[PDB]
């Protein structure tokens, strides 16, 4: 219990040595979304 | 990927719930007095968290959707629909989020201007590691208070945390190797 | 407390049920007038089952978390908390579309009355009809499968004193009142009892 | 053997009698929507309560 509180205490950093467009794809997967929901129920209908 | 891809996007969509309820937190802060340099702050790491949230939901959309289109049944289950559905509605809010506040940083940085655009960086990384021991911790101190069941999600919803971390599909070798061997600790306490 | 979550689980798999259905009453809706009033109320009605499913699962979980929350619970609620809003939406949409309707086109007395009981009692019996005759021509077996368990959801709401009080039929107290009576409710207990036979006879055969 | 008298069990059903309208309430659909719109603060509430532990 000790243990674990005194090594997340002394826990070190790491070392690390767009947006705009991001949301843009994400923006277009929207449609792929909602397609893909509504193929997968779709399948759940014998008929 | 198998007839039943459910436990994959299981662990996803756990992923994704860590992220974006660490995004939720930070999110909750910005909605009178807050200094400017510290809400602008606070508005790029809710922004990179839903940014990462996304990446988690949208690489779930892109496993079910290469599934759905190679395997022959079309056979899914209840469970994989309605995870796909929160996935989707958690896709929309996340992305309208992250809009609202890449938005909020462009007013925001009309109302400055600057001669150190040879500057600070924000982290994802950072934010999900230190995060991720502040919940331990905090767990560990109440569990010092007496709480056992909250010891334990708290303690759960680290380990997604540094998962993500070692993830090739979402995203150092001393870094790594330090999240390599911190999984263990929280594992063997959880 | 580890029980809940079955439970949300069972009431999240028979909202689905019947949330899907009353989606694919609602797609054919985006045109006699007829035929689109008996869509617009045929598909409310299934959206007003859908809430009431919804909503005893919230209850369910608000009274566990008062008195007495995994992963998997989080997130499942999260889903009700969409489903309901996303249902209440449609459903006031139709309300309104429906008062249009009524007051646009002119044997309003007349029009047979449209019973949800009646929606999903056939809904379910003709899925397990279409799965058996699936059975027999060699079909696959996980389709059957799911079939006859989503006939069984179907049917277990009618079933189930919680959710098969008809919500157009109110107390004035605040009361839902069940429409059914019991030799419909027995009729569908011999249903349920002989779907489920069939499911496990076919469960037999795939393993 | 049993798929067939399965299919014909179904096949026979008889449509359900239910309650003549005498003995039940009025047919009222804007009661319901407003009980459930009063409970969307409740669902919000209980959500966020999870969320947050």
């Amino acid at each position: 219990l000790l243990e674990f509180v005194k090594l997340l205490e002394d826990k070190k950093e790491l070392n690390m040595k767009d947006i705009s467009s991001s949301l843009i794809k994400f923006q277009s997967m929207k449609p792929n979304n909602d397609t893909l929901s509504d193929n997968l129920s779709m399948s759940m209908s014998i008929d | 990927s198998d007839s039943n891809i459910t436990p994959f996007v299981e662990s996803l969509s756990a992923k994704a719930f860590v992220m974006y309820s660490f995004a939720e937190m930070k999110f909750s802060q910005i909605l009178n007095l807050i200094p400017a340099p510290e809400l602008k702050k606070l508005c790029m790491e809710s922004l990179l968290l839903y940014l990462k949230s996304l990446t988690i939901l949208a690489s779930s959309m892109k496993l079910t959707s290469k599934w759905w289109y190679e395997n022959e049944s079309k056979n899914c289950t209840l469970k994989l629909n309605i995870l796909v559905q929160w996935i989707r509605d958690r896709f929309n809010e996340c992305l309208d989020k992250a809009e609202f506040l890449r938005l909020k940083l462009h007013t925001l940085n009309q109302s400055e201007d600057p001669q150190v655009l040879d500057d600070p960086t924000i982290f994802v990384e950072k934010l999900i590691y230190d995060r991720a021991l502040d919940i331990s911790r905090n767990a560990a101190r109440l569990e010092m208070e007496g709480n056992y069941n909250t010891c334990e999600l708290a303690y759960a919803t680290s380990l997604w945390m540094l998962e993500i971390l070692l993830d090739e599909h979402l995203s150092d070798e001393s870094d790594k190797e330090m999240i390599r061997k911190y999984v263990s600790s929280i594992a063997n306490r959880l």
